[PDB]
RNA sequence: AAACUUUCAACAACGGAUCUCUUGGUUCUCGCAUCGAUGAAGAACGCAGCGAAAUGCGAUACGUAAUAUGAAUUGCAGAUAUUCGUGAAUCAUCGAAUCUUUGAACGCACAUUGCGCCCUCUGGUAUUCCGGAGGGCAUGCCUGUUUGAGCGUCGUU
RNA sequence: UAACGAGAUUCCCACUGUCCCUAUCUACUAUCUAGCGAAACCACAGCCAAGGGAACGGGCUUGGCAGAAUCAGCGGGGAAAG
RNA sequence: UGCUGUAAAGCUGGGUCGAACGGCCUCUAGUGCAGAUCUUGGUGGUAGUAGCAAAUAUUCAAAUGAGAACUUUGAAGACUGAAGUGGGGAAAGGUUCCAUGUCAACAGCAGUUGGACAUGGGUUAGUCGAUCCUAAGAGAUGGGGAAGCUCCGUUUCAACGUGCUUGAUUUUUCAGGCCAACCAUCGAAAGGGAAUCCGGUUAAAAUUCCGGAACUUGGAUAUGGAUUCUUCACGGCAACGUAACUGAAUGUGGAGACGUCGGCGUGAGCCCUGGGAGGAGUUAUCUUUUCUUCUUAACAGCUUAUCACCCUGGAAUUGGUUUAUCCGGAGAUGGGGUCUUAUGGCUGGAAGAGCGCGGUAAUUUUGCCGCGUCCGGUGCGCUUACGACGGUCCUUGAAAAUCCACAGGAAGGAAUAGUUUUCAUGCCAAGUCGUACUCAUAACCGCAGCAGGUCUCCAAGGUUAACAGCCUCUAGUUGAUAGAAUAAUGUAGAUAAGGGAAGUCGGCAAAAUAGAUCCGUAACUUCGGGAUAAGGAUUGGCUCUAAGGAUCGGUUUAACGAUCAACUUAGAACUGGUACGGACAAGGGGAAUCUGACUGUCUAAUUAAAACAUAGCAUUG
RNA sequence: AAUAGGGUGAAGCCAGAGGAAACUCUGGUGGAGGCUCGUAGCGGUUCUGACGUGCAAAUCGAUCGUCGAAUUUGGGUAUAGG
RNA sequence: GCGAGAGACCGAUAGCGAACAAGUACAGUGAUGGAAAGAUGAAAAGAACUUUGAAAAGAGAGUGAAAAAGUACGUGAAAUUG
């Protein structure tokens, strides 16, 4: 089987100085460098990949358009459908209990 | 090694331009006392100083 | 093994070329020459090394400007042009 | 003769501490207008281990009362605390653990950790894991408290000294056996170099005070004066006494 | 008796003593006072019709100007070089210039010919981006100029 | 003190040229040739016995003797060299 | 050649030579050599002696040449045997690279040859690295020490922006609006990081040149599309989809970006193999045979996925499920969906290229013509990438540059027209330095062409557990002075009757054992071990036998049919000079004493141990 | 950045058996360990082998220790002569 | 340092380390260390030409006052050698 050679000057096994094996119209098998595997948009409240958005080295979402990269929502590309379920839910009843706070705190004020 | 700077490859030029053999009508002026090069320089003999 | 093999594994350069004098003696990790101090203002040299004055002093490069100040000094550093005898 | 190893450490060459895995320096909040008059609240976003150190640390979220902007800070964790726990710190915050409160404010007998040794330092007393320092009393005429500190001095410290509620946690650590020598190298891979430590009595007479004979022996008392010098500091500094320790002190 | 070994003589080798030189050294005496931000000493790299070094010089590069002198230079070549003359050669002399990258080294940096910004002009349909030409931007301190700061402080509403 | 040990020690089984007691075989040397071609060392040198002697001589004294030029080995001596 | 003098020495004949020198009275001194393991230079004996013996190995012929064991070419015989004697690189070297010429010196023989000598030629980048970021660290500034060279300090007891953003203004003035936690700088050719591939081409360069086909950043900018009269789009219950589809200050996140292993799955490349279309080899005999070509880049569109998530629903007769144990009223099974595009497929790129054949043009730069280049299968395979998982820690496994999204709602926006360069297309530019060659039993360092040392990538077939050992394909070498003999003594390797440690300080050295399957396995023990304890049997070849699956097909006798497919295990017969882990590969075992618990560490270059360390224990501050 | 191929078989998990209970036993599965044989690697035990004017101012051969971690290692960086 | 004049000084292993392309060649990572090396002839007139040889060279010949001066260059000792 043939063997092959690194195309740059960097002759060790780094994380940046990964290689692929690719047979050429020419019959050959030459060495093609490959660029490291792109990570997953993560949430930031709860840590889990979120859906819809592309899987791209941090460069290249400069170059893509916002469709890739967001989801049509509040905080789209930042948190998850469920985190958002819960702020939406934590706000509206906090902020009711709220009120409810103050009113009880005007019922003892002409009583107590 | 094939990555060599600026500063470096320049020395090396003149290196080589150092190592001619003496011209030969050098040997022909009045009074001269010169026979050859005696800064002669062999890669593997003498080493330079980079 | 401390002698022959040991000697073997010399392929670091400890000093690199001077930018003041050129010599490889500019220590790669320290930032200094070992010859001539720099990047000190003033100039290495030492009493007690008197023949290393010797090789770096006044004379022994070119002195392209104080070769001329003693022809000038001796026309008591003229100003103008000397003027053609009629 | 020769530089000791106990004076080679003060240069710190070799014998600084290695840092770079670390995870912030453990204080409290600075002392600020919101702590010294009521009390502010802030969330509990990690829990992480901090190489080098027994006890886990906490990164804190907390509101920043003048300009638009999160503060984290980085306290030790006590025992029972969790991520998404509302800490509350203040001279009005409630005796729940986790929170930070002055001393005076706290009853005797009250468990606490992290404590200031001096108003404002963020935390000097108690920080490692499973240690704590108990509240013996108040002095509300001079404003001072006395507490009982981990090696069981007491000691007298301004009422208005903050601290927080609780145990360190991660403690219990010690009572499991290192079984290997490659335990206490990786222990000490994110701590500082200090191990292993070769006996002064196993060295030649350049290297230690101890070293020489043909047999191994100190030859005099190993206990030194506290007014010997440096390069001769080496046994039992200053040592009250010796031998096995029977009885209480 | 040969050969061999040894001794001697002649000639030839090996080697460079001896003799004789000497643009060098060494020492004494006499006389003089002149480095550098108007960028020194030193370093690197280059420069000749044909040059590697030494010497000289700096992209005007074994040199340009000027003065003196008065026909060369020379190893070869070669004038669109010169001879009763603004005229050959000359570190003879020297007062005008040129003086690369540097170096106390000065935009920042330098094991990189790495990276800026300002002014004027200019090219690409450009105050903004890219290119080019020229001129600038170091630190401490002094005098002065301008712009400021302080319930330090004076007058007045 | 289980386990571990290129740690020190004694014995047993197996095993064998360690031995009785040596023999045979292979390649490379050594050997001869063409070419090439060092080094250590060197007061002078190089046969013995006795004597005396700085009390263990190559030289001295008295004897034995003694015939050119040489080759491979060898390790008694040169109180060999370092 | 002699003479004189006791002598130190003086004089003289002959030869050589070529430019200075002497006698006498005095002055002066760096003034006389056999030594000093003297100094420097030169030269011997030794001596044509020791020797030029590791890395399996050469031979015939032709050519060239004055000259050939050694150069070239051809034929053969061999070796390295993918953990290479192969193909590249980092450090280091610096022209050793390539062509021509060439043998005075060097290549410890030789030389027509060379990494030698001489003359020339040769290294082409927006995409490969530098440059940019920050790491440990280095180090200016305000300052504080020090007589001072300098030391400290890195945001530090500092009034620290050569600030920006707009509307502009053409008034080259401004009006202001926001901010200034952190912020000199250097520091990685292996960390982070914008972007390039294929075919061809040179004597020597190529991800750099040629041809074609792409991509990123910065800048400029028009058209189409998109959007608005409900101004800053629609659809979907939802996960979310899209060619687009406002968004200041300020804030929050994500990517960058992260340990080590275990089994599993998928992919890629390699390995194996069937049909068909070609070429070469063997063919006394056999062999529908053995070997070989049948390939497809970056990039564009569509499609394609474990995990995760959404809708439906309400579960014990608990169900689903991995090789490995977890999940589910905090909503399982079931049904239906959404996403990442890693990876594969189709298509474009692209057959026009390359490859394999056949026919020709011709001293001929270089070709021209025709045909084919297709369809599969297989797997506890190897390597590698990724994935979903699981284990592990008194160990939890960088930073920064940089890029994006979101929150927020400042500000500006339409109807006869307004906005936007995150949709498509179009225009311009990408500077500087490196780039040849060696990477080692000859290009580095060891004085050298030194058996030493020196970081890393790729990795075929057979046997096998194996990337071991042995043989082979591709590739590369056939290099190491040679010739003739074969005494002693050697060095390396073999064998030996009978005895079997009697040798020796001592079993030193050697031998014996050895793979795999089955049986069997003691004291002691910290219950984990001891253990391969000890001690036995078998093993070849051939012909069989048995067992162990995949995918489909329908009232649950599918308990049956069809097709396809891998090497494992066990048993039997026969067979042979009783052989068979047949080469290779490969434990000797047991009973005790001293000692250190163990793994680990040191005297590089005479000591590896019982020495050091260690966990554990105790003491001190 | 690097580290063939085997052996042993720790927790956890599945199934069955016994028992009144407390619990115990068996067959699998699993893949732990500064575990083990043993390449590369790292080291350097013995022959007190070769050599000892060497290939070499420390090498060569066989044999050997360890070989998944207190492992090996490149580069950068820090520590400087009482 | 600059510019001069001198000496009962040394005469190429002396005199400065250096009379010469001397702080040169070369060594060492580095600080540093650091040589050897003058002489044909008045003038190259530096041996045309012929011949043997593959060549270097040799033999004739030529130049020169001398080749008993041939860049291995005046003179040319000793060790050592034919
Ligand atoms: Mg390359
Ligand atoms: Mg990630
Ligand atoms: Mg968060
Ligand atoms: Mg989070
Ligand atoms: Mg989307
Ligand atoms: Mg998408
Ligand atoms: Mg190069
Ligand atoms: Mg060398
Ligand atoms: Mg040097
Ligand atoms: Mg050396
Ligand atoms: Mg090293
Ligand atoms: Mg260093
Ligand atoms: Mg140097
Ligand atoms: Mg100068
Ligand atoms: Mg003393
Ligand atoms: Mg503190
Ligand atoms: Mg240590
Ligand atoms: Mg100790
Ligand atoms: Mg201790
Ligand atoms: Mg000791
Ligand atoms: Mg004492
Ligand atoms: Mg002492
Ligand atoms: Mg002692
Ligand atoms: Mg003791
Ligand atoms: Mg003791
Ligand atoms: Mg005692
Ligand atoms: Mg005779
Ligand atoms: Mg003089
Ligand atoms: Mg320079
Ligand atoms: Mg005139
Ligand atoms: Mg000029
Ligand atoms: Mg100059
Ligand atoms: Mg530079
Ligand atoms: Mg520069
Ligand atoms: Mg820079
Ligand atoms: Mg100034
Ligand atoms: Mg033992
Ligand atoms: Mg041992
Ligand atoms: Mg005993
Ligand atoms: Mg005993
Ligand atoms: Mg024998
Ligand atoms: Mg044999
Ligand atoms: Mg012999
Ligand atoms: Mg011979
Ligand atoms: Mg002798
Ligand atoms: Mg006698
Ligand atoms: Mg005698
Ligand atoms: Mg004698
Ligand atoms: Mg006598
Ligand atoms: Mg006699
Ligand atoms: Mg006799
Ligand atoms: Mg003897
Ligand atoms: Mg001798
Ligand atoms: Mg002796
Ligand atoms: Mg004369
Ligand atoms: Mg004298
Ligand atoms: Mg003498
Ligand atoms: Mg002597
Ligand atoms: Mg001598
Ligand atoms: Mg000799
Ligand atoms: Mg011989
Ligand atoms: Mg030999
Ligand atoms: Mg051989
Ligand atoms: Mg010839
Ligand atoms: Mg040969
Ligand atoms: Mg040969
Ligand atoms: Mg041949
Ligand atoms: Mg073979
Ligand atoms: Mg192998
Ligand atoms: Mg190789
Ligand atoms: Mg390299
Ligand atoms: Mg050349
Ligand atoms: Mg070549
Ligand atoms: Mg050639
Ligand atoms: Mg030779
Ligand atoms: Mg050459
Ligand atoms: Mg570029
Ligand atoms: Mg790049
Ligand atoms: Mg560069
Ligand atoms: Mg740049
Ligand atoms: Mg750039
Ligand atoms: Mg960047
Ligand atoms: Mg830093
Ligand atoms: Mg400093
Ligand atoms: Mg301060
Ligand atoms: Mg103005
Ligand atoms: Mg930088
Ligand atoms: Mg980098
Ligand atoms: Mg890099
Ligand atoms: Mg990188
Ligand atoms: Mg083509
Ligand atoms: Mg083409
Ligand atoms: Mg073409
Ligand atoms: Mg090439
Ligand atoms: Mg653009
Ligand atoms: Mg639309
Ligand atoms: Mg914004
Ligand atoms: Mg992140
Ligand atoms: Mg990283
Ligand atoms: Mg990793
Ligand atoms: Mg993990
Ligand atoms: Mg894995
Ligand atoms: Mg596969
Ligand atoms: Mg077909
Ligand atoms: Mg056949
Ligand atoms: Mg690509
Ligand atoms: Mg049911
Ligand atoms: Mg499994
Ligand atoms: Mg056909
Ligand atoms: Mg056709
Ligand atoms: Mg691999
Ligand atoms: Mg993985
Ligand atoms: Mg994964
Ligand atoms: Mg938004
Ligand atoms: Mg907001
Ligand atoms: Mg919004
Ligand atoms: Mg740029
Ligand atoms: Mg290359
Ligand atoms: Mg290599
Ligand atoms: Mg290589
Ligand atoms: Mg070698
Ligand atoms: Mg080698
Ligand atoms: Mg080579
Ligand atoms: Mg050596
Ligand atoms: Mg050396
Ligand atoms: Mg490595
Ligand atoms: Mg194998
Ligand atoms: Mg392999
Ligand atoms: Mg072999
Ligand atoms: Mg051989
Ligand atoms: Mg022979
Ligand atoms: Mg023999
Ligand atoms: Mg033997
Ligand atoms: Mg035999
Ligand atoms: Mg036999
Ligand atoms: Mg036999
Ligand atoms: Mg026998
Ligand atoms: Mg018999
Ligand atoms: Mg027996
Ligand atoms: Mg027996
Ligand atoms: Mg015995
Ligand atoms: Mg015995
Ligand atoms: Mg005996
Ligand atoms: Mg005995
Ligand atoms: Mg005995
Ligand atoms: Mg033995
Ligand atoms: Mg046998
Ligand atoms: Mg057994
Ligand atoms: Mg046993
Ligand atoms: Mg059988
Ligand atoms: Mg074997
Ligand atoms: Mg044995
Ligand atoms: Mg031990
Ligand atoms: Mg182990
Ligand atoms: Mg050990
Ligand atoms: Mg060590
Ligand atoms: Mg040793
Ligand atoms: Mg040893
Ligand atoms: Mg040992
Ligand atoms: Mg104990
Ligand atoms: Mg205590
Ligand atoms: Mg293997
Ligand atoms: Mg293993
Ligand atoms: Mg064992
Ligand atoms: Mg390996
Ligand atoms: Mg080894
Ligand atoms: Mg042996
Ligand atoms: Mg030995
Ligand atoms: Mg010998
Ligand atoms: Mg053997
Ligand atoms: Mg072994
Ligand atoms: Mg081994
Ligand atoms: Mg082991
Ligand atoms: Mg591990
Ligand atoms: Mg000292
Ligand atoms: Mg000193
Ligand atoms: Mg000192
Ligand atoms: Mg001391
Ligand atoms: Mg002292
Ligand atoms: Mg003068
Ligand atoms: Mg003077
Ligand atoms: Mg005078
Ligand atoms: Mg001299
Ligand atoms: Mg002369
Ligand atoms: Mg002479
Ligand atoms: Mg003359
Ligand atoms: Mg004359
Ligand atoms: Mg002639
Ligand atoms: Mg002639
Ligand atoms: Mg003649
Ligand atoms: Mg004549
Ligand atoms: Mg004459
Ligand atoms: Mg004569
Ligand atoms: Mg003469
Ligand atoms: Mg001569
Ligand atoms: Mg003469
Ligand atoms: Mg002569
Ligand atoms: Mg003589
Ligand atoms: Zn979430
Ligand atoms: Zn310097």
């Amino acid at each position: 089987a043939q063997r092959v050679t690194y195309r740059r000057r960097n002759p060790y096994n780094t994380r940046s100085n990964k290689i692929k094996v690719v047979k050429t119209p020419g019959g050959k098998l030459v060495a093609q460098h490959v660029k490291k595997a792109a990570s997953r948009v993560k949430c930031g409240d709860c840590g889990s990949a979120l859906a819809g958005i592309s899987t791209l080295r941090p460069r290249q979402y400069a170059q893509v358009s916002k469709t890739h990269k967001t989801v049509q929502r509040a905080y789209g590309g930042s948190r998850c459908a469920n985190c958002v379920k819960e702020r939406i839910v934590r706000a509206f009843l906090i902020e009711e209990q709220k009120i409810v706070k103050r009113v009880l705190k005007e019922q003892q004020d002409k009583e107590k | 090694p094939s990555q060599k700077s600026f500063r470096t490859k320049q020395k090396l030029a003149k290196a080589q331009k150092q190592n001619r053999p003496l011209p030969q009508w050098i040997r022909l002026r009045t009074d001269n006392k010169i026979r050859y090069n005696a800064k002669r320089r062999h890669w593997r003999r003498t080493k330079l100083g980079i | 093994g401390k002698g022959t093999p040991s000697l073997g594994k010399r392929h670091n350069k400890s000093h690199t070329l001077c930018n003041r004098c050129g010599r490889r003696s500019f220590h790669v990790q320290k930032k200094t020459c070992s010859s001539c101090g720099y990047p000190a203002a003033k100039m290495r040299s030492h009493n007690w090394a008197l023949k290393a004055k010797r090789r770096r002093t006044t004379g022994t490069g070119r002195m392209a400007y104080l070769k001329h100040v003693t022809r000038r000094f001796k026309n008591g550093f003229q100003t103008g042009v000397a003027k053609a005898q009629t | 003769g020769r530089v000791i190893r106990n004076q080679r450490k003060g240069a710190g060459s070799i014998f600084t501490s290695h840092t770079r895995l670390r995870k912030g320096a453990a204080k409290l909040r600075t002392l600020d207008y919101a702590e010294r008059h009521g009390y502010i609240r802030g969330v509990v976003k990690q829990i992480i281990h901090d190489p080098g150190r027994g006890a886990p640390l906490a990164k804190v979220a907390f509101r920043d009362p003048y300009k638009y902007k999160l503060r984290e800070e980085t306290f030790i964790a006590n025992e029972g605390v969790y991520t998404g726990q509302f800490i509350y710190a203040g001279k009005k915050a409630s005796l729940n653990v986790g929170n930070i409160l002055p001393l005076g404010a706290c009853p005797e007998g009250t468990i606490v950790s992290n404590v200031e040794e001096k108003v404002g330092d963020r935390g000097a007393l108690g920080r490692t894991s499973g240690n704590y320092v108990i509240i013996i009393g108040h002095n509300p005429d001079e404003n001072k408290t006395r507490v009982k500190l981990p090696s069981g001095a007491k000691k007298i410290i301004s009422s208005d000294a903050r601290g927080v509620i609780g145990v360190v946690a991660g403690g219990g650590r010690i009572d499991k056996p290192l079984l290997k020598a490659g335990r206490a190298f990786h222990k000490y891979k994110v701590k500082r170099n200090s191990w292993p430590k070769t006996r002064g009595v196993a060295m030649n007479p350049v290297d230690h005070p101890h070293g020489g004979g043909n047999h191994q022996h100190i030859g005099k008392a190993s206990t030194i004066s506290r007014g010997a010098v440096s390069g001769q500091k080496a046994g039992l500094i200053a040592a009250r006494r010796t031998g096995l320790l029977r009885g209480t002190q």
